[PDB]
């Protein structure tokens, strides 16, 4: 579409100086102008899909949630403008939102065969259904929460197949999910379970890799000891 | 609590 | 225009807001609708203006930077991409320049009468005027250079008629036209010693002060005596 | 050297 005259591989450029630079909108559209080209990512590919995304979302649900508490703390009267910008935020978060869940549907995940590519993107589905149920209130709410459940419930059944216990991707996946049972499903006890078997599981393969691999897996294992720390 | 942050390639 | 259906109450409201989310393009958006409402600005509204578009372009001026950075680094051929990444920042910042400038030319300057109102455009328009030389390179750049520096010089000539030495607009307007000096108008002896003369001048004020307008006044020649440290 | 940064109300 928008991107439809430049390279792909211009594209892919073009998102690393975005990055550099700090401009995530524009990394995220061309990423997005990347997947359209209709050609599988690289590992490297999702990589940037997923930072210029998760820096895009995750700025408008800091928003959010600032605009939701100063609401939440009006509810002398302020007139409707809390309300209003609230909603017009959440409306564009969601937006964002349903963009990358219709280029995972259209179509990353079913061209996905290798299990790296496909619980990465498994991941993403439910994160960013995991970002619409965080707003969700209406009669689809407990839907948007299902969505996500099934998502990372693919990728964690994917994932114990087919990844070692220290795998990034599947450490990550691990971190999320326990987010999820935590602060969407009203599962605390479900959430320190999987965080407490994941860091154990990861633990006892340690021993397998190699120094920059033990690095690159230690580090995700502290995120979960840190909502550990925090849970319990 | 803490997500993974996934904002840095 | 764009924001013409919304009460220019509300538009100050939601610009408090979107400061607060940290959503400063939304920030200048309604501070332009409220600008496009016809009536002059108070001094907190002056305020709210300013802080929009020093955010958005400053989040501009640093990519670009950056931007620039890499394509001097480049000139193994990389292709035309980290030129042609640079050059649409570069628009964009333009247009924003444009924008503020366009706001100030109709109608803020002219229906601005008192010093402190005057004033604070007239630095606005240095300043923007200036952010256009940075990225200048073409047959108009010296006519650039010579509006910022008519626009401080005006702003410089009321000040120092109609405001005390220790005003926080005059001493930021004498940072800013040191920081014009030293940066854009290869003049650094000018920067140095509108520098010193500012300080001293300000530091010989300070007794008429309360220990507010003290505070507010002593922050800004600290920055004054941070660019002399480097300067000199 | 440094501008007054002028980013917060
Ligand atoms: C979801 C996720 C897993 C792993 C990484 S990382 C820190 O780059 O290994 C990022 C995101
Ligand atoms: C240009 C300028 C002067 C003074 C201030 S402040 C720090 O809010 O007194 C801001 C900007």
């Amino acid at each position: 579409g928008a991107m439809g005259s430049m390279e792909r591989a211009s594209l892919i450029q073009k998102a690393k100086l975005a990055e550099q630079a700090e401009r995530y909108e524009d990394m995220a559209a061309f990423m997005k102008g990347a997947v359209e080209k209709g050609e599988e990512l690289s590992c490297e590919e999702r990589n940037l899909l997923s930072v210029a995304y998760k820096n895009v979302v995750g700025g408008q649900r800091a928003a959010w949630r600032v605009l939701s508490s100063i609401e939440q703390k009006s509810n002398e009267e302020k007139g409707p403008e809390v309300r209003e910008y609230r909603e017009k935020v959440e409306t564009e978060l969601q937006g964002v939102c349903d963009t990358v869940l219709g280029l995972l549907d259209s179509h990353l995940i079913k061209e996905a065969g290798d299990a790296e590519s496909r619980v990465f993107y498994l991941k993403m589905k439910g994160d960013y259904y995991r970002y619409l149920a965080e707003v969700a209130t209406g009669d689809d709410k407990k839907r948007i929460i299902d969505s996500a459940r099934s998502a990372y419930q693919e990728a964690m059944d994917i994932s114990k197949k087919e990844m070692p216990p220290t795998n990034p991707i599947r450490l990550g996946l691990a971190l999320n999910f326990s987010v999820f049972h935590y602060e969407i499903a009203n599962s605390p006890e479900e959430a320190i379970s999987l965080a407490k078997t994941t860091f154990d599981e990861a633990m006892a393969d340690l021993h397998t890799l190699s120094e920059d691999s033990y690095k690159d897996s230690t580090l995700i294992m502290q995120l979960l000891r840190d909502n550990l720390t925090l849970w319990t | 609590a803490g997500s993974i942050p996934g904002r840095r390639s």
